DNA sequence: GCTAATAAACTAAAAACTATTATTATG
DNA sequence: TAATAATAGTTTTTAGTTTATTGGG
């Protein structure tokens, strides 16, 4: 399922921690 | 599926079982329709609980055999989790099936035979 | 600490009850190291964990001084945690096991301490007075009652007051399911019998219980109720002899009516036992009665079988009390014990 | 309290997955141990009360209970453990493959019918409440039973069979240079284009280390909100947002390392002997005289109503201070346990609010002895993502409403105004300082740390991991964006010889 | 520091009289000086409290030089509260039977202040004067008086039996007294005080002159004699090129009680005969004990527990450098909901006093971040033992000066997730529009904001931020009852704390009707507590 | 130039949450 | 003769401590 963690099924993908950008 | 008090869904097992092996007297087969919507209700809401289930299998195999082929696996996999009478109903399960003589004896030392069999349950 | 715990304390229990007094002597200490345990803060045991207090409840030792100072620290702990438990007003009347507990215990104690001497006597009975529903399985109120049966002369002259409501719970109890708590409640009922009727034997103002208490329920009256009530006309002849004693042989006299009707199946033995108090009370026996009554015993003696153990054991502690009430009179002794003897 | 997760790990032992085109670049076998170890440490960290096992086949030599040749199981399912990660990081590296090979066979033939036998009498093997069976294969090659029309014929009958009794298979592309060569021979076979001659599907995330409790769905308690006296109906109340404290110590000896339990006791002074509650006296000196009292007044004394919410009216979102705070909020959802139909009712009021704007105000009573605040219930609707997924909760907000004595008085304050170029000043740096805020963008560094070094410590590194703190400024950037706005604001309004420090 | 205190109460009879149904105001005016005197003794303020009475059946000042000052008899002098105090409140004090003009009783108490303040120094000097204003008065003395509380600053605050500007509740919503009743002397008193303490004070004179049943639920009585916050010095700091000295306060804060629950002995009633020790013994070998400082903590790892000192942890820990406040960034207000605002208190920072420019950078920054509907992120340190946390900076603009409030944010630990239902999109608990219009109309019956008349303002039937947290009220009125009355059951909560709990009647009234409709329309079913 | 609370971390402690298990009921 | 029903067993706060630590004078 999209937008799902695959090591942990009922929880939602993690993304590395974005940081800061600059616009 | 009223699983509320035992005679309820004992009952309607005893039937439909019943039925399954009396349908058309065994002469006649187009009621497998029957035999799918029995089974799927079986997987509905059964296979999440599976201890009226195991029942109601039971029942059914002891009334119709060839019904149990749809959840051989299955009829395994809840094997070691029991440990009462429980365990000891979904044994006669698998003595309803002659026709599974396919292969049975890795399944029952891989289901660990030898301890339910030691044990003294007569 | 958890269901092997509560198996092994009731192991220990049932070990004293079954091996006592010959070498269990090294329970002292040990006595001591469990009121320090049960002592400690951290209340992690659960209330059926509670049993400790059967298990503090002791018999099978002499008990030396040292659990005679450790019991008066244990009894004001059983009345604080009363006040606690029994209160609905903090909304927690959670008594599961702890009240049974705390009931084994002063069993198991009173047995040879605190007698009727000092106020607190009264001040634990009032915990008794409080004693509605127990789900299916009443526990503690069929414990109240079985220590109010043991200890109910423990608790004189201050169960004289609330007589009437005493009584009525007491039927109530034993006109109840759970035929354990009826016998119980049928136990405490007649250990309250006797205490009230030493009571206003030895009262000077027995007229003043008499006509506000029992004459009401006596006539009242007219299952076993009938012979609980056999029970207390006999057990209530004897107070009768200090004042009206003219009427007691009156009651023995209509006694005999009542097992006329009898004459021609449980009631025996209330009548021997009554007769039996009426006669120790009686000085002058109508002679008339002597056969009458020779039959009847003869009967009952005759009626000893279709009966469970229990009620023979009941009509045999009848029958040893009648032979103690015609003891008194010599020649009535040797003949009718002759008589009974030949008809038997 | 719902089921539990299975994890089964399952790797090819043959030649494939200790080799590599580019050996710069990590062989698959050791890559997946690392990616083992990282699953682990997160499973460690998040829902170590799961099960998780090792198995490998096509190697040489089997052990097993099943007794099926070329298959071996490594672990057990069991929970994670330091002996587990110690155990597979003896064989990680170009030179634990090595030992792994030398002690260990590999390259075998094998049954993928023997594997899915051998993993399904695991499953049967956990007798507790589970809800996630997830089986990961490595490997990359989808003929080695094409190359046996019978053994593949089996092998997805076996697999449909597993599937279809909640088993889920998830596939772990390997680094193929011929390609992994999906839809050949998996896709109608694992349950669920390109030919992936990489192996990086989500192994980033797999390989990636997280620092969550993650605790389970629970309810805190279901209160029972009563309108005015007998009109009452079930909630749920839950915290979305609730603090993470680091685990209390565990109480242990010097000299054996098992725990020690520790016993307390109140007793007397004079005597020194044990004592009992009945023995202990609330006391509270005041002035010179002493009042004695007992514990059950102490909680009597919080006792005014029963646990429940007591409603004291309605009130326009606008009529709440916004520097009004006093306690992390909640979150209210409709019950439909104790009162059946009050979801219907739930669904009326929060469409009706939301029109109305208004929010409701409650008397809250948490439990037994506690004290009634006051709770404001503003309306939450629900809103869903890009792909339809709840990002806001349908509900209700219950923030807390601090009384009069939970304000603090200050010493007054003037006001002292700036002129409109200094805000432009502020608005330019401001803007060289922009950006977006999501709430998933900053950690406790600090826990963080703490179980890094946790970790460190129990796997006996000579070293532990630093860990990235966000939350200090990068200076350097940020004069450097803005260079001449900060003393040319501070020429604006400080003195040239007066500096902000004295 | 310390704050001279006193209370001019009127024995009058005429306040000794009240409408049947209607608490007498002197026994209202008895219960606010017993719920104040109760507060300054079981708080342990250092504040003298003195007790001066007027009205009395007889005189005690040292004024009384014959004909001057009469009817006033002072019952206490300038010195800390007690028990003691309580009692004669509760006790000694009774309605009198004469009356006597309160300007003379006015400076009656402020020269014993005068001859009481010496000696010491005093933080602020204040009386509180509680009348019906039936009483006739002398308008001599007001230029005097103003004078003299001009030149000394003692500050006043007036409270009524009967409100300030049908249904009856003491120390809740609802009309005190209808205003049709007051006797021209009382309208006269009014008038006089108004412009007293309108020319004493200014614009905000009556804002002081109260109701006893209103002031039951506010701290307007110990509004004049409370303590300001501490600052928390620090310096807020933007890159490593900005800097601005700061002075915060915690604005919110959680009150707790301050004196714990000693144990003492139950018998000797002592906590030195009683005290307590801890014992770590080994689960095993028939309790061994392990001696005291041979525990040493672990932790559980996964499936394993380590040995880990805190020695080890201490050298290991992530320090936090200092007290530090430094500015993390900035994003958009609508980016944050209410839902993310954590911890225990409110931190309404401040930059440090008299500093004219760090003023003029903070009120740029707030012009700044509100014209753009902006907000910042920053982060905070209290000190080096600290745990460093992330939050929120959001304007707040008074009439009077402009401010920035600090509340701390959360962080992805902080943070859970539970899935729901989408309960609009519930074929089976679709309202129906009976039922809708029936909630609407409960609403209307319900909502305690009313639309205030000729203007766009919005009125509270329930000001809840100006009541305190009613623990403390019982609280005290039962430790009182102990120490009075160590033998008696505790006093049940007082009708008036109900009052104050209970929202306004009319409402009720109002929702009657759509409350019978929302039960007759909706089918709620029950079980078993 | 003379000592002074303080929130953090630490406990106890109390309740909610699934999860079972004697118990009559009937014979 | 065999079914149901409170019921104790793991988490999780949270009220009352306990630490020294900055802040001054």
């Amino acid at each position: 399922c999209p937008g799902e963690s695959l090591i942990n099924p009922g929880f939602k993908s993690k993304k590395p921690a974005g940081g800061v950008d600059f616009d | 599926s009223f699983v509320r008090y035992k005679e309820v869904y004992a009952a309607a097992a005893e039937v439909l079982g019943l039925i399954l092996r009396y349908v058309m007297e065994r002469k006649n087969i187009l009621e497998e329709s029957l035999c799918e919507l029995v089974a799927k209700q079986l997987k509905q809401h059964q296979n999440t609980m599976e201890d009226k289930f195991i029942v109601c299998l039971n029942k059914v195999t002891k009334s119709f055999p060839p019904l149990a082929d749809r959840f051989m696996n299955a009829v395994f996999f809840l094997l070691p989790k029991f440990h009462g009478v429980l365990k000891t109903l979904c044994l006669e399960v698998v003595l309803c099936r002659v026709e599974g003589m396919t292969e049975l004896y890795f399944q029952l030392k891989s289901k660990d035979f030898v301890q339910v069999m030691r044990h003294r349950d007569d | 600490c958890k269901i092997p715990a509560l198996d092994l304390l009731i192991k220990l229990l049932q070990t004293f009850r079954s091996s006592r007094l010959m070498d269990e002597f090294k329970i002292g200490e040990l006595f001591s190291k469990f009121y320090g345990e049960l002592a400690l803060k951290k209340k992690i045991p659960d209330t059926v964990l509670e049993k400790v207090y059967e298990l503090l409840g002791l018999l099978g030792e002499v008990h030396p001084s040292e659990m005679i100072n450790n019991a008066e620290n244990l009894f004001r702990a059983f009345l604080g945690e009363l006040k606690t438990q029994m209160t609905s007003a903090v909304r927690e009347p959670k008594l599961p096991v702890l009240a049974g507990c705390l009931k084994g215990l002063s069993s198991l104690l009173c047995n040879f301490t605190k007698s009727m001497e000092e106020d607190p006597q009264t001040s634990r009975e009032i915990f008794n007075f409080v004693l509605q529903i127990d789900l299916k399985r009443y526990a503690v109120p069929s414990a109240g009652l079985r220590l109010f049966a043991l200890h109910a002369s423990q608790f004189s002259t201050c169960l004289l007051d609330n007589y009437v409501s005493l009584f009525e719970v007491l039927l109530k109890w034993c006109a109840h399911t759970n035929v354990e708590l009826k016998k119980a409640a049928l136990s405490a009922l007649e250990s309250f019998l006797k205490q009230v009727s030493n009571m206003v034997a030895k009262n000077a103002e027995m007229h003043k219980n008499k006509l506000q208490y029992f004459m009401e329920q006596f006539y009242g009256i007219i299952n076993k109720e009938l012979s609980i009530a056999i029970r207390g006309y006999g057990l209530f002849a004897g107070p009768c002899k200090v004042i009206n004693a003219k009427d007691v042989d009156f009651m023995y006299v209509e006694l005999i009516q009542r097992c006329k009707q009898m004459f021609l199946v449980y009631q025996m033995p209330s009548f021997l036992q009554s007769v039996a108090s009426v006669l120790l009370y009686l000085d002058t026996v109508p002679e008339v009665y002597t056969p009458v009554l020779e039959h009847l015993v003869v009967m009952q003696i005759d009626s000893f079988p279709q009966y469970s153990p229990k009620m023979q054991l009941v009509c045999c502690r009848a029958i040893v009390k009648v032979f103690l009430a015609l003891a008194a009179k010599g020649p009535v002794l040797r003949n009718c014990i002759s008589t009974v003897v030949h008809q038997g | 309290y719902s089921g539990r997760d299975s994890l089964i790990f399952l790797v090819d032992a043959s030649k494939a997955m200790f080799e590599s085109q580019s050996e710069d670049e990590l062989t698959p076998f050791d890559m997946s141990i690392q990616c083992i170890q990282s699953v682990y440490i997160s499973k460690i960290i998040s829902s170590d009360r799961d099960l998780l096992a090792v198995v490998f086949y096509g190697t040489e030599k089997d052990k097993n209970s099943v007794n099926f040749k070329n298959i071996y199981v490594l672990q057990e399912l069991d929970n994670p453990g330091a002996k587990r990660i110690l155990e597979l990081d003896q064989f990680k590296g170009q030179q634990g493959q090595k030992r792994f090979q030398d002690m260990m066979g590999h390259g075998s033939d094998y049954s993928l019918s023997e594997v899915l036998w051998v993993c399904a009498n695991l499953f049967s093997d956990v007798q507790f409440k589970m809800s996630h069976k997830r089986i990961m294969l490595f490997t990359n090659e989808d003929n080695p039973h094409g190359n046996d029309s019978a053994k593949a014929s089996r092998a997805r009958t076996k697999a449909g069979d597993l599937r279809d009794t909640g088993i889920f298979l998830d596939l772990m592309h390997l680094k193929k240079p011929g390609g992994f060569d999906i839809s050949l021979f998996y896709r109608d076979i694992i349950s669920i284009l390109r030919v992936h001659f990489e192996e990086s599907s989500k192994l980033e995330d797999l390989l990636r280390k997280v620092r969550a409790k993650e605790t389970r769905k629970r309810a805190l308690s279901r209160l029972k909100l009563k309108l005015n006296k007998d009109i009452v109906i079930s909630v749920g109340i839950y915290n979305l947002v609730q603090k993470a404290l680091k685990p209390p110590p565990i109480k242990l000896y010097r000299e054996t390392n098992e725990p020690v339990k520790t016993k307390t006791r109140t007793f007397n002074t004079s005597t020194g002997g044990l004592l009992l509650p009945s023995d202990t006296k609330r006391s509270q000196i005041y002035g010179s005289r002493q009042i004695i009292l007992e514990k059950e007044e102490t909680e009597e004394l919080k006792r005014f109503d029963d646990p429940g919410l007591m409603l004291m009216g309605f009130k326009p979102l606008v009529l709440l201070k916004k520097h009004h705070y006093l306690r992390p909020s909640l979150f209210v959802y409709p019950e439909e346990s104790l009162v059946i139909g009050s979801s219907t009712l739930f669904s009326a009021l929060l469409i009706k609010c939301l029109e109305k704007e208004v929010a409701a105000l409650c008397r809250y009573t948490p439990r037994r002895n506690i004290p009634p605040y006051f709770v404001a219930l503003v309306p939450q609707e629900e809103e869903l993502d890009d792909q339809k997924i709840q990002v806001t909760p349908p509900g209700f907000q219950l923030v807390f409403l601090p009384f009069a004595d939970d304000k603090r008085k200050m010493p007054f304050t003037e006001k002292i105004m700036a002129t409109p170029e200094q805000v432009g000043k502020m608005k330019a740096i401001v803007e060289k300082l922009r950006f977006t805020y999501r709430s998933d963008s900053f950690e406790n560094p600090v826990l963080q740390q703490h179980f890094r070094n946790l970790e460190a410590l129990a796997l006996d590194l000579m070293e532990p991991e630093q860990a990235v703190d966000l939350t200090l400024p990068k200076v350097e950037a940020m004069n450097k964006r803005l260079g001449s706005l900060v003393d040319e604001f501070k020429e604006l309004v400080y003195p040239p010889d007066y500096n902000p420090e004295g | 520091n310390k704050a001279a205190v006193v209370l001019c109460m009127d024995v009058g009879f005429t306040m000794s009289n009240s409408i049947p149904g209607i608490e007498s105001p002197f026994e209202q005016a008895k219960k606010v000086i017993t719920m104040f005197v109760q507060r300054q003794v079981f708080a342990e303020n250092k504040d003298e409290i003195a007790l001066v009475l007027f009205g009395t059946d007889g005189t005690d000042n040292p004024l009384s030089g014959g004909d001057q000052y009469q009817n006033i008899t002072v019952h206490r002098h300038l010195m800390l509260p007690d028990f003691d105090l309580l009692e004669d409140i509760e006790s000694k004090i009774q309605p009198g039977s004469q009356q006597a003009d309160f300007l003379d009783a006015l400076i009656v108490s402020m020269d014993v202040i005068q001859h009481e303040t010496i000696g010491k120094k005093f933080e602020k000097r204040h009386i509180e004067i509680f009348t019906d204003l039936s009483s006739r008065f002398s308008k001599s003395q007001l230029d005097i008086i103003i004078h003299s509380l001009k030149k000394c600053d003692i500050s006043l605050q007036f409270f009524l039996p009967f409100s300030l500007g049908g249904p009856f509740r003491l120390g809740g919503h609802g009309p005190s007294f209808p205003l049709k009743g007051i006797t021209e002397q009382q309208k006269e008193g009014l008038e006089i005080v108004k412009m007293v303490m309108i020319s004493l004070e200014g614009e905000d004179g009556l804002d002081e002159i109260y109701s006893f049943s209103e002031s039951l639920r506010k701290l307007c009585v110990f509004k004049k004699i409370e303590r300001h916050s501490i600052h928390w010095p620090c310096r807020l700091t933007i890159g490593s090129n900005l800097s601005i000295r700061i002075a915060a306060y915690k604005s919110i804060l959680q009150e707790r009680v301050k004196k714990t629950w000693t144990v003492v002995d139950a018998k000797t009633l002592k906590k030195e005969d009683i005290q307590k020790e801890t014992v770590y013994c080994l689960n095993d070998d028939d309790e061994t004990e392990v001696l005291k400082e041979d525990i040493i903590q672990g932790f559980r790892y996964g499936s394993d527990i380590v040995p880990f000192s805190k020695v080890d942890e201490e050298q290991m820990k992530y320090k936090s450098e200092g007290k530090c406040f430094s500015v993390l960034g900035f994003c958009k207000s609508s980016q944050v909901q209410r839902r993310f605002f954590m911890g225990n208190q409110v931190l309404k920072v401040f930059a440090a006093r008299d500093d004219e420019a760090a003023a003029v950078a903070l009120s740029s920054l707030i012009h700044a971040l509100d014209d753009l509907d902006m907000v910042a992120i920053v982060r905070y340190a209290y000190d080096k033992r600290a745990n460093p946390q992330v939050g929120v900076a959001f304007p707040h603009i008074k009439h009077n000066y402009e401010c920035l409030v600090y509340v701390q944010l959360p962080f992805m630990e902080d943070l859970r997730q539970y899935m729901f239902s989408s309960l609009k999109n519930s074929k089976k608990y679709a309202p129906t529009e009976a039922q809708l219009n029936a909630v609407d109309a409960l609403i209307d019956s319900m909502s305690l904001a009313k639309k205030d008349e000729k203007t766009d303002t919005l009125e509270d039937l329930f000001p809840t931020t100006k009541i305190p947290n009613p623990r403390f009220q019982r609280l005290f009125q039962c430790l009182l009852h102990r120490a009075l009355h160590p033998r008696e059951p505790l006093p049940p909560i007082q009708q008036h704390i109900w009052n104050m709990l209970n929202p306004p009647a009319e409402v009720t009234t109002k929702s009657q009707i759509p409350l019978s409709k929302i039960k007759t329309l909706f089918p709620l079913i029950e079980a078993k507590k």
